[PDB]
């Protein structure tokens, strides 16, 4: 049950939650700050 | 405990740890 | 001539009060236990501090006349600032604090153990005893105190003990164990050494109808459009995929170059998801567009009238994305089936635009292009203008590998890739391995952040002393 | 060209920017107004950059020379009466500012009532809006000082703009209610609490 | 769209491809002339 647990918690990393793409840097070097940030804020709401 | 073997387990301590049983290396990144 | 900080610095950041908070605060204030350069000689973010011989100070970026100097100068209780010995600002042992366009204030009276309390913004526009210091980013969390004085302050970086209370936003730690928590760049762009077509796609003399819109792939080409606002000037310009300001920082897989001449009341329609008879019976544009969308006046050249454009303008079915249609079967709009007959309920599907120079703005013609493409997928083609570094072979780096951005140690790989395969992503679909875009070898991505410190301590009443784990 | 070389509006951008036509005024042609038209580096959000050191887009330093791929940074505008709709000049004024930050000194039209000396009001001191009593005060301010703010970061005791003196809001809701009731079956009557 | 060119369409409630497929209940006609360089100001939340 931990081991399974903990794997859907790395597993969840590749779920966008709507936004661009699910990586960190696609989103960092497809967009400025201004629209940059309302797409990590959709990642930012989605890991934590 | 037995003498013979290094640890102090007893010989059914030892039947249970060799019955219970990359990704988590990435977990650690 | 160095001597050690002891515990002068924090100034009151903001004009907002506080009574009786552990309030924390991220500016640059001065370091505790750091080196002042104590200057007694007598027989060129910054800080400053000190019978009132000196008054002011020079800067600039290069300070030859050629470009913008400074000169700020004080007096008994007088200022001047300029740009010279396009501003002309005028104004009405010991310690005179003159802290750092931010300029700071609010001075006060080796350096015992007192612990002080210091706060005009003067606008620049431009590029840039007897104390002395500097500041740094470094976080402080400020004990105001029931008065509103700045009674303590704890340094954030400067002992385990430090970092610990910053954890706890707490001035006593406890006796155990706290959990807190824990490089150059690369550029490589493919080897592509020729411009694109600009001159054959921006100002070719003809474009064609709208209906038939005609079509160019593009490929091997870096493209630097910088050389392309020195001639004309563009009336609509609005990526939908990338934001414009880094259009010159990545490669796109697959570019397309469509381009046609609408009417100027027209051009707002190419724009995913409208309608009007060039978003329904001409040129629909996808939902999930990305790319960039040009148009600029033609007046000049496309006008006589001129009646070689056509648009079509009768049609029972609206266009699907990206669908080219030519045809000449006659619009059926009533029961009979017209056989070639322009008569009752049954049209000609085209019809013409009548461009005139006498036109008003809007009526005028308006040639298009867009640019449709994909970003960071495999294969790259064309680029941006930027150089290429050279590899750095395992040490931690920002990378810039064909668009994509990221960080960490580069090394060596042995990842059997197929001559057909590029990407290694991860389980969390995170990219660890790549193909170099100029050795076509395979590189290893590991970042490294390497957490996990903990500070065993005593009670800080008992002692001070710590370790780290 | 405006926004590379020229002009360059910060991201955090927090202003207005107004601009109308004046072909009317600017034009003749008019070759009075300039542009900067060739740099090696874009400019940073206000960055004012004058000079006339000539571009060097090839291999050579041209001391001066407009020659091959050296040529003068600064270029003009034919502005023309009979330029095209797109062609002629617009005059354009951007404000900056900063909102709701400590000292104020421009502000709007709208007048201004008298203090209500302990009365729960909607005031509108100098910008901000808020509910609550507005009780005397005694905190000691800085006469540098100017705004309180509580441990939650919601503003509570304030300068007034113009007596200068200190007021402390008290945000006035006063809830818990509770309704002991028997059995509605049983009856009607109850007792708030 | 034969007769009339339209310099301005922009639907606030409803998606514009859409507006073929639904019906309206009640619909007003408001009408007037304002110079050019104030077609901008009918819109929700500006002045002039
Ligand atoms: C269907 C419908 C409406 C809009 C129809 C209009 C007014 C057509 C616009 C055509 C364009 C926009 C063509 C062009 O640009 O040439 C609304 C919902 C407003 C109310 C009446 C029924
Ligand atoms: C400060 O000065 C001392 C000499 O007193 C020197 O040893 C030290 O390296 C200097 N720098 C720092 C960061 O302490
Ligand atoms: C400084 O002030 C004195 C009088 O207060 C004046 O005589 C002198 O010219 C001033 N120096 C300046 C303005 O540089
Ligand atoms: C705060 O002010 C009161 C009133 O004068 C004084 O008694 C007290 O010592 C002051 N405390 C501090 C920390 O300034
Ligand atoms: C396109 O052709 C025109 C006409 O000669 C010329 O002025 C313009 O510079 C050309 N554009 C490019 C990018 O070469
Ligand atoms: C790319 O260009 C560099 C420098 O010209 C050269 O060293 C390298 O061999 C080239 N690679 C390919 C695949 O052409
Ligand atoms: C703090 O330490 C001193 C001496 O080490 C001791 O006398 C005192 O009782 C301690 N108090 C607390 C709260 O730990
Ligand atoms: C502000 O104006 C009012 C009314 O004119 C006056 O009563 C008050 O004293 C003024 N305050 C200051 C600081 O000038
Ligand atoms: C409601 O009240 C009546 C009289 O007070 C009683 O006879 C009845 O049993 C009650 N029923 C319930 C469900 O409380």
């Amino acid at each position: 049950q931990n081991a399974q647990a903990l794997n859907t918690l790395v597993k969840q990393l590749s779920s966008n939650f709507g936004a661009i793409s699910s990586v960190l840097n696609d989103i960092l070097s497809r967009l400025d700050p201004p629209e940059a940030e309302v797409q990590i804020d959709r990642l930012i709401t989605g890991r934590l | 405990p037995d003498p013979s073997k290094p640890s102090k387990r007893s010989f059914i301590e030892d039947l249970l740890f060799n019955k219970v049983t990359d990704l988590i290396c990435a977990q650690k990144f | 001539a160095y001597t050690n900080s002891f515990t002068r610095g924090v100034y009151y950041p903001d004009k907002v009060f506080r009574s009786s908070v552990l309030h924390s605060t991220q500016d640059l204030f001065l370091p505790f236990f750091s080196n002042v350069t104590w200057f007694h000689a007598i027989h060129v973010g910054v800080y400053f501090a000190s019978s009132n011989i000196i008054r002011g100070w020079i800067f600039g970026t290069t300070l030859d006349s050629k470009t913008q100097s400074l000169l700020i100068v004080n007096n008994a209780t007088n200022v001047v600032i300029k740009v010279c010995f396009t501003f002309e600002y005028v104004s009405q042992k010991n310690l005179r604090e003159f802290v750092f366009f931010k300029i700071y204030s609010k001075h006060t009276p080796d350096l015992p153990q007192g612990f002080s309390a210091l706060e005009v913004d003067l606008p620049i526009g431009i590029n840039i005893a007897y104390y002395v210091g500097y500041l740094q980013p470094r976080t402080f969390l400020l004990k105001y105190n029931e008065n509103g004085t700045i009674t303590d302050a704890v340094d954030c970086a400067l002992d385990p003990l430090s970092e610990t209370k910053c954890t706890l936003k707490s001035f006593t730690v406890e006796k155990g164990i706290y959990q807190t928590s824990n490089t150059e760049s690369i550029v490589r762009f493919p080897n592509i050494t020729n411009l694109c077509p600009f001159g054959e796609v921006f100002n070719a003399t003809r474009f064609a109808s709208v209906y038939a819109w005609n079509r160019k792939r593009i490929s091997n080409c870096v493209a630097d459009y910088s050389v392309l606002y020195n001639s004309a000037s563009f009336s609509t310009f609005k990526c939908y995929g990338v934001s414009p300001t880094k259009l010159n920082d990545l490669c796109f897989t697959n570019v397309y170059a469509d381009s046609f001449v609408i009417r100027g009341d027209e051009v707002r329609q190419i724009a995913p998801g409208q309608t009007g008879k060039i978003a329904d019976y001409n040129y629909k544009l996808p939902d999930d567009f990305t790319g960039c969308v040009i148009a600029w006046n033609s007046n000049n050249l496309d006008s006589k009238g001129n009646y070689n454009y056509l648009y079509r303008l009768f049609r029972k079915s609206n266009l699907k994305p990206f669908e080219r249609d030519i045809s000449t079967e006659i619009y059926q709009a009533g029961s009979t089936p017209c056989n070639g007959v322009e008569g009752f309920n049954c049209y000609f599907p085209l019809q013409s635009y009548g461009f005139q120079p006498t036109n008003g703005v809007g009526y005028q013609p308006y040639r298009v292009v867009v640019l449709s493409f994909e970003l960071l997928h495999a294969p790259a083609t064309v680029c941006g203008p930027k150089k290429s570094t050279n590899l750095v072979k395992n040490k931690c780096v920002n990378f810039n590998f064909n668009g994509l951005t990221g960080t960490g140690v580069l090394t060596e790989s042995n990842k059997k890739f197929l001559p057909f395969q590029q990407f290694g992503r991860d389980i969390a679909d995170t990219t660890d391995a790549v193909r170099d875009p100029q050795t076509l070898e395979i590189l290893d991505i590991t970042p490294c952040s390497f957490g996990g410190v903990s500070v065993i301590t005593p009670g800080t009443n008992t002692s001070n002393q710590v370790a780290v784990l």
